[PDB]
């Protein structure tokens, strides 16, 4: 495992343990170390949502998407979940 | 992993 993958597994272990602020802090180190890797932003956004920090989550999602290419094999469940939120938002 | 999970 590279250092990034080790730091990432630690953030993920904290996240799975329900230690969300702790995970955020590790995820911040992913962003710092690899600023063009969407995974830090995506992981940090989930931990933020768990904490009810919705505004910073939105900021992390927008930032991570700047470094994400197209995804051409999207699952149907994902589309149902996204379209549900998109539409709830638009109402 | 699932939508609700980390990566
Ligand atoms: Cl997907």
């Amino acid at each position: 495992m590279s250092q990034f993958e080790k730091q990432k597994e630690q953030g993920n272990s904290l996240f799975k343990q329900g230690l969300y602020r702790e995970a955020v802090h590790c995820y911040d180190q992913l962003i710092t170390a690899q600023p063009q890797n969407p995974v830090g932003y995506s992981n940090k956004a989930m931990a933020l949502i768990k904490l009810g920090e919705y505004t910073q989550a939105i900021q992390m999602c927008q930032q991570g998407l700047r470094y994400t290419s197209t995804a051409e094999h999207v699952a149907i469940r994902s589309k149902l979940q996204y379209r549900l939120e998109l539409a709830q938002g638009a109402v | 992993s699932r939508m609700e999970e980390v990566d």
